[PDB]
């Protein structure tokens, strides 16, 4: 039955700040996104150049 | 009718069904990148080509110098000329790898896509040929002489067709102006036929490296392959630009920096690298007409590939014997390329005939034979 | 019969991928051309204006051009006349047509030098080796009258007598005018004549490389970022009872 | 043109994925990536390399042989006078 | 002796489709005959085939293979489709033969 | 908290993300050109007309 | 071309008819010393040194 | 800019030739778009009333 | 044709005087352009009259 289903463990892939299950992931969200979006914005700059 | 324009609009609908919501196999590798690179070369060649065409003059007394005027006086004229000249090479590197991928992974089983693909190769080749004549250097002239004279081998109508093509009794001004027109036109026939290519392709969608159905695991082209393709673009753009900006003439004959002289033939007439292997094959048969046929077949053989598939499996991924056979073929093409750049003299002549012979042997006999042999080892 | 000597590779100061041309050497080279080679060699594609901001000042360039008489016209009577040169004029041809040229060189035709380093395998390496490589033929070889022995020229019998020797001219910049020094300079000048965009081309290559490194990395990350979803994806087959 | 929704008949398969922002873009480079690059390389070198090695040799030979035939054969002038 | 058997077992391992967990039959090119045979497979055999394939495509995109302990063994490869496929081809040839007057 | 501040102020709204890319390109261009042009000229000290110029730039007669 | 003595006898000497296109050296001539040709190789149109 | 100089001259001529060679094809391309939009509704008719009852 | 201010005019003359049916091809092209405009103006008129612009 579906009750017997659980999401596997993604520790081998999680970013450092969301590794701990007992910590809100929202506190590192703006950093995690800011970083990724920083890379993108930079690529746009280089590209525009 | 539809809640979102991307799907209802008659034009966007099209961009959406071929570049946004298009279902693609989740596992296609970097060998699936060359299609879009080819499309980008095409658009790139066209753009730089028009820019060059706007300063070019098709007359045997002004061709060579108008190109020099372009490279010496036109703002960034030299840059645009390098990008166009070298872009032609990036185009052939990409088309060869595209074909290779196809052969290895049995993409040819998509017959209409494959056949239009062969037409595209032939058209790209004609384009490069008529394009290469324009600067009108020694190599332009003599190569155009060697090639156009090949057609005179055709019995009965030969001499007649040649003089017709030339517009006179030899490669001259009327040959140049008509070649310019052709060179200007063909790239667009290439663009049009590309649409047909992609149209047949979408009837089935892409093949994938495992040769097994991917309906159970497809993904939207965007953003998976749009991103993957842009990456592939910049990876192949570095060598292109490095070559273009740091070694502009690495791949060209110095003989083409000398105005065409109808009375002096260069000591060593050799073709551009992407036509070398075919040249090697042309020379293997010392007989004029026999060499032409050999050359013809060297490319038309591609139309036969779909009928020589004996494997019960589509790709060569799980076929170790065919894989060896595949790399032999690739290496065989390497040898032909090399042989095509040497003079007709021992040991080259024999090495050349061997390679030519094994080229046709691998494709016409070994591949289907081994394919059958492999089915039996699987107990099929 | 098929034997040929190939020139060695000299360390030109403009050989590196980011190495510009030594403009002092190019300016000197121009002098060698103007005072020695231009007597038999044309340079159809270079104009005096091209010198400005490269090897000479606009004033110097104007002077250089005025030293030459150029044909112009027709005038009011439909007559052709002479006039002093203009920076917009191209370097003067030593002969009206190749026929005249050969006629003045034992039937040999001195090629235009505008693209000579690109029209010869070896480029400046070959031109340098040729200029500084004349010598007596080896035993068993006889050069026909009018030709000279040069192991670097194909066939080894060239129709050009050695063009340069020590102090055949004086560099107004004081550099010791030795044959090899001269060859070196004119060859540098020839490289310039053939590809005036040489330097700018390389400055662009520099930026191309940097932008490329940067951009390739940024896009590599973005591709990996988006694909992470699939790359780490897990699945299972849970068939019923 | 439109295909998602009518592709295949699939049953009983569960998949799990994480947002790109919750994970590393290029994770386990040394514990996973490289070890696999080696695996892949290894498993193909003796399929690919061989024929290219063969071509390389043939090249070397034919090139050397060509130049060798340009050299003088001392035995053509031993009794020349 | 066991020559043919030796060879077949070598090829099987050399082919390597077993490193993805695929059965020989999972790798067949879906031409007309194969497509028809697939339609005759029993629900479970069909769903199992599907999972194995979806899973292999996942491995393919990840550029990984299964841990050596999960590789299918030459003697445990189940020829689940061959029986059906043979009937299909047998039927087709019958029609073909019969339609030739 | 640069990543955090950067995200909220520049990368959150698609509009601000665009302005950031424009000013970014502007500042990048100015700095990149000057820097690259320096690296080039430095690797070629004494060879450019820039370097030689003074000698003939109105010095004789 | 203006032929000498070794350009006329050396010719009529090598097999009368034993070539691609069988002809006698005195066939295409109005004078033994004068041989006028179209210096174009009957292969792919190149020029013979 | 359009002229490539200070008046209609040779650079104007060569670029006009290129343009003249190219545009006809843009016309052909756009014609396809023209007809593509048209088929969304089919032709209009002299009476301006629906012809679905008589096609 | 030759796109150079010193050869344009004469290459067109060369076309009409030396090229087989050159003069014919040139007439057809030159007048074809007029035929093209005649047809486009009527096409447009039709459109305006019958409200095809809707
Ligand atoms: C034609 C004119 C010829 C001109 C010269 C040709 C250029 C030669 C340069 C070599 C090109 C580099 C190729 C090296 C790639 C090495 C490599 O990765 O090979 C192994 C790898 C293993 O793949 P899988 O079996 O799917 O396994 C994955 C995990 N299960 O094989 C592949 O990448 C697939 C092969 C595609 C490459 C084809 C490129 C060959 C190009 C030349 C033209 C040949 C075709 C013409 C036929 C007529
Ligand atoms: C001084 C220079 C002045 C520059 C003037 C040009 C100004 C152009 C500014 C346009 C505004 C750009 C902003 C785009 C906003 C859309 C967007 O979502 O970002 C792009 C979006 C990213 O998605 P997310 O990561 O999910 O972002 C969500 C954030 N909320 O898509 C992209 O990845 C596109 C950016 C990558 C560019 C790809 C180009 C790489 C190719 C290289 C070849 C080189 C160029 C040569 C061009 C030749 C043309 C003839
Ligand atoms: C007196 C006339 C004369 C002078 C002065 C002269 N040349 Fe030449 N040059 C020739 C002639 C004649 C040829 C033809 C050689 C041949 O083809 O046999 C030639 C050929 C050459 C070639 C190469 C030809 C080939 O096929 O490789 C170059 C390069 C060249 N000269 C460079 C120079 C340079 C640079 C100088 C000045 C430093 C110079 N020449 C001065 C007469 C001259
Ligand atoms: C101007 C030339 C060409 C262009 C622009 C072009 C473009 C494309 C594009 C965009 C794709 C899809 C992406 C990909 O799989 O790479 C594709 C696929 C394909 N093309 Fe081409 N192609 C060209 C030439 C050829 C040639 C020469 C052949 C074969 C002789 C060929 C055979 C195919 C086939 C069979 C596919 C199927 C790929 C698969 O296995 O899924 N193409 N091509
Ligand atoms: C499939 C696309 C194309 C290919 C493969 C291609 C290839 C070539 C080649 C091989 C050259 C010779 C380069 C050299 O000088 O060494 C050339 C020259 C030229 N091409 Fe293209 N070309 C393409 C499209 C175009 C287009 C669309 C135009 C113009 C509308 C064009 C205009 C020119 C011009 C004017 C030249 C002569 C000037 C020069 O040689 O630099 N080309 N092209
Ligand atoms: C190279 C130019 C053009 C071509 C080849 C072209 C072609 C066509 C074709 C094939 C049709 C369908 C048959 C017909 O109704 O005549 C059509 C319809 C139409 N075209 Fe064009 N057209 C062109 C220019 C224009 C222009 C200039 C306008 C308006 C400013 C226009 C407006 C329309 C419209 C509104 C229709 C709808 C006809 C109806 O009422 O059913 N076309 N055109
Ligand atoms: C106009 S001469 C020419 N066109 C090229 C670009 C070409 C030929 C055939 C097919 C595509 C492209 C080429 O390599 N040559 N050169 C050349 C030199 C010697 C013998 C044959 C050709
Ligand atoms: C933007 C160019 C996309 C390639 C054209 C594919 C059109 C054929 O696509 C078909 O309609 C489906
Ligand atoms: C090879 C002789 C080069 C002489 C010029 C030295 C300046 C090289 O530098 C470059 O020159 C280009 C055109 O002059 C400019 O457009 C570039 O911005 C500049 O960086």
């Amino acid at each position: 039955v579906h009750n017997d289903v659980t999401v596997p463990d993604f520790s081998a892939y999680r970013r450092e700040d969301v590794m701990d299950a007992t910590t809100s992931s929202q506190t590192s969200s703006e950093d995690r996104k800011g970083f990724s979006y920083l890379v993108t914005a930079t690529a746009c700059v280089a590209t525009a150049y | 009718m539809a809640p979102n324009i991307r799907k209802s609009h008659p034009l966007l609908k099209m961009i959406n069904n071929s570049l946004i919501d298009l279902p693609a196999p989740s596992n296609i590798s970097a060998w699936w990148n060359f299609g879009s690179l080819l499309a980008v070369c095409l658009m790139t060649q066209i753009l730089t080509g028009l820019l060059l065409a706007m300063h070019y003059t098709a007359d045997t007394s002004l061709a060579f110098s108008s190109v020099a005027h372009t490279c010496r006086n036109v703002q960034y004229g030299w840059l645009i000329r390098n990008l166009h000249a070298n872009g032609a090479s990036f185009f052939f590197i990409c088309i060869f790898l595209h074909i290779g991928r196809g052969l290895y992974y049995g993409s040819y089983l998509y017959k209409e896509t494959w056949n239009t693909g062969v037409i595209l190769l032939l058209t790209l080749m004609a384009t490069a040929f008529v394009g290469y004549v324009l600067p009108w250097g020694q190599m332009s002239f003599w190569g155009a002489t060697v090639i156009t004279n090949l057609f005179s081998a055709i019995p009965y109508i030969g001499h007649t067709l040649v003089e017709w093509a030339w517009g006179g009794f030899s490669v001259d001004n009327p040959t140049l102006t008509r070649f310019f027109a052709l060179h200007f036109l063909l790239p667009f026939a290439i663009a049009g036929i590309t649409i047909i290519h992609l149209t047949f392709l979408h009837e089935s969608g892409s093949n994938n490296p495992l040769g097994i159905s991917s309906d159970s695991d497809k993904i939207p082209f965007h953003p998976y392959y749009s991103f993957k393709d842009i990456l592939g673009l910049t990876l192949m753009l570095t060598p292109f630009l490095t070559l273009a900006l740091f070694s502009p003439n690495l791949l060209g004959d110095p003989e083409n920096f000398t105005p065409a002289n109808p009375l002096v033939t260069p000591p060593h007439i050799k073709p551009e690298w992407y036509f070398l292997f075919a040249y090697a094959i042309l020379r293997s048969i010392p007989n004029k007409l026999g060499g032409v046929l050999a050359l013809a077949a060297s490319v038309l053989i591609l139309f036969l590939i779909p009928f020589l598939h004996k494997s019960k499996q589509r790709t060569m991924t799980f076929r170790p014997l065919s894989q060896t056979l595949f790399w032999l073929l690739v290496a065989n093409l390497l040898i032909l390329t090399w042989i095509g750049s040497q003079p007709v003299e021992h040991p080259f002549i024999i090495i050349g005939q061997m390679a030519s012979l094994s080229y046709f042997t691998i494709l016409l006999i070994l591949f289907p034979t081994i394919g059958t042999l492999e089915n039996k080892m699987l107990n099929y | 019969g098929e034997l040929e000597l190939h020139p060695p590779a000299f360390p030109w100061s403009h050989g590196g991928p980011l190495s510009a041309l030594d403009h002092s050497s190019v300016r000197r080279g121009f002098q060698v051309y103007k005072q020695v080679c231009s007597a038999c060699h044309s340079m159809d594609y270079v104009a005096f204006r091209n010198l400005i901001g490269v090897t000479h000042t606009e004033a110097e360039a104007k002077a250089l051009a005025e030293e030459v008489e150029v044909q112009d016209g027709p005038d009011e009577n439909g007559e052709l006349f002479m006039r002093p040169g203009k920076i917009s004029d191209y370097f003067p041809k030593p002969y009206p047509n190749p026929e005249a040229a050969r006629a003045a060189n034992n039937g040999a035709l001195p090629p235009d030098l505008s693209y000579i380093v690109n029209a010869r395998h070896g480029g400046e390496d070959y031109v340098f080796s040729l200029l500084t490589g004349y010598c007596d033929p080896p035993a068993g070889v006889v050069v026909r009258e009018g030709l000279h022995y040069n192991p670097y020229f194909p066939g080894q019998a060239i129709g050009m007598a050695p063009p340069i020797y020590n102090e055949i001219l004086e560099y107004d910049d004081g550099t010791p005018a030795t044959m090899s020094q001269i060859a070196k300079d004119v060859c540098t000048f020839l490289r310039w004549a053939a590809e005036p965009e040489h330097d700018q081309r390389k400055r662009m290559g520099l930026k191309m490389l940097l932008i490329s490194a940067l951009l390739t990395s940024l896009l590599y990350y973005m591709k990996r970022h988006k694909w992470s979803v699939l790359k780490s994806r897990k699945m299972a087959y849970r068939p019923p009872k | 043109g439109i295909h998602f929704g009518n592709l295949a008949r699939v049953r009983h398969i569960i998949t799990y994925s994480l947002s790109p922002f919750e994970q590393r873009a290029i994770p386990n480079i040394f514990s996973d990536a490289l070890p696999n690059v080696w695996r892949r390389f290894s498993s193909q070198v003796f399929k690919v390399a061989p024929p290219f090695l063969g071509a390389y040799l043939l090249y070397s030979w034919g090139t050397q042989e060509f130049e060798r035939l340009k050299r003088k054969n001392p035995a053509d002038y031993e009794n020349d006078q | 002796g066991r020559l043919m058997d030796r060879i077949r077992k070598w090829y099987y391992n050399a082919a390597g489709f077993n490193k993805y967990g695929l059965m020989r039959d999972d790798t067949l090119y879906e031409d007309d005959d194969v497509k028809e045979a697939l339609k005759r497979l029993p629900e479970d055999l069909y769903n199992e085939r599907m999972f194995r394939i979806k899973r292999a495509l996942d491995l393919s995109l990840k550029h990984r293979i299964l841990p050596k302990e999960q590789w299918v063994k030459y003697e445990e490869d189940k020829p689940y489709l061959e029986p059906y496929l043979k009937e299909v081809i047998r039927e087709r040839l019958e029609r073909e033969a019969w339609n030739k007057k | 908290a640069l990543l955090r501040q950067a995200y909220s102020a520049l990368f959150r709204r698609t509009s601000t993300f665009a302005l950031t890319v424009v000013l970014g390109a502007v500042l990048f261009e100015r700095a990149f050109d000057q820097g690259a042009d320096a690296i080039f000229e430095h690797l070629n000290e004494g060879k450019l007309w820039k370097h030689i110029k003074h000698k003939y730039e109105a010095s004789e007669e | 071309r203006h032929r000498t003595q070794a350009e006329i006898n050396q010719e009529a000497e090598v097999d009368v008819s034993k070539l691609r296109d069988p002809q006698h050296d005195l066939d295409r001539v109005k004078k033994p010393e004068w041989v006028i040709l179209v210096g174009v190789c009957t292969h792919l149109g190149c020029v013979p040194i």
